[PDB]
């Protein structure tokens, strides 16, 4: 007895493994990511996060990709030495499982994920999707 | 969070007489929206020597 | 039986002139 | 079915006095109208458990 859960927390494709897709978030208030490995990797895979702004030409087309900073909570001591949030799927992840993730403070209108340089050939074997939460507008 | 009525929609029609039948029409739509709150904070320092 | 219930995401402005009866003219 | 009136008559002439013979102008006309009434039918169900 599954509901029409398309509406009431839909989702979109963020990273097919070959290219990213900026996705709007304004309609909702909360959101998170979902990572899926299609094959066994060879090293930890780092992905930088980026947010976009409505291009001045069209108020609902994403502009460039500004990199969102990193926010430490209470016991975070790593700080990623750059304060520019990025997420690294660790090596040895079984290709029948998933992992969650999110940024605690949003900024802009669109979200995009791009594999950090050097670890981009394993990105060809990963799929990242995004889910939202209840509707604001 | 709260509820909202998109539109009641049409529910019935002017059929002709002598027909033991009817139509289903169109149901409405009931969206369920939600919102968050926000914070607003500030700080300020001193020297405690000018405060005396 | 699958059924869709779809909705847009980008709103557009709603601008419109507010024309009014012009300067009074005489039929002659 | 109901009753319409088209118009009234024309009899009533002011003819002269030497004429010892009156006339009949135009008696009149009444009509008889009809008309039906229309209906509105509709139907809808619910899934007994999915509604409860």
């Amino acid at each position: 007895m599954n509901f029409n859960v398309g509406v009431d927390f839909p989702s979109f494709i963020a990273w097919d493994g070959e290219e990213s897709f900026p996705v709007k978030v304004d309609g909702f208030n909360q959101f998170g990511f979902t990572f899926k490995t299609i094959a066994a990797l060879t090293a930890a895979t780092t992905f930088n996060i980026f947010y976009h702004e409505p291009s001045d030409a069209d108020p609902c087309v994403p502009g460039p990709a500004i990199r969102v900073p990193e926010v430490p909570f209470c016991d975070t001591v790593l700080l990623s030495e750059d304060g520019l949030a990025a997420v690294t799927l660790p090596e040895t992840v079984t290709p029948d499982s998933f992992c969650a993730g999110t940024v605690p403070c949003m900024n802009g209108q669109w979200i995009s994920i791009a594999p950090a340089t050097g670890s981009e050939t394993n990105a060809a074997n990963v799929q990242i999707t995004v889910t939202m939460k209840g509707a604001t507008r | 969070t709260y509820m909202k009525i998109a539109d009641y929609g049409q529910l019935g029609e002017y059929t002709c007489d002598a027909k033991c039948d009817a139509e289903f029409g169109e149901p409405g739509n009931i969206r369920h929206l939600e919102g968050k709150t926000y914070d607003y904070r500030g700080v300020f320092c001193f020297n405690r020597k000018n405060l005396q | 039986m699958v059924k869709l219930n779809c909705r847009p995401l980008c709103q557009a402005p709603t601008a419109s002139r507010l024309v009014s009866p012009p300067c009074f003219i005489c039929r002659g």
